């Protein structure tokens, strides 16, 4: 699946060693599928794969 | 028969006394911290609202 038309933003975070932010990404996909999730920053740890 | 007025008539602010235990009640002067304590579980997550 192809993903266009992406905006992201962050309701609520906080620095908490455990996962404390929540990030939600508006998205327009081609077609059904599963689809890989990496965060291209060190600093940031993504809990989805 | 020289009393006067009793404090529930005389007494400032709005005072109400009664006796018996000897009371003033609801007195208008000054205001009152209130610190409440709440659990988690009563909370919702921003993205759950």
């Amino acid at each position: 699946p192809s993903l266009t038309d992406m905006s992201c933003e962050v309701p609520a975070c906080t620095h908490s060693s455990d996962f404390g932010g929540v990030a939600i990404i508006k998205y327009a996909a081609s077609k059904k599928g599963k689809c890989a999730v990496h965060s291209m920053t060190n600093a940031v740890t993504i809990r989805e794969a | 028969k020289e009393r006067g007025a009793s404090l529930q008539h005389t007494a400032p602010f709005g005072c109400q006394i009664a006796t018996n235990p000897v009371r003033a009640m609801n007195c208008a002067v000054g205001n009152m911290p209130i610190s409440i304590d709440i659990p988690d579980a009563a909370f919702t997550r921003v993205v759950d609202a």
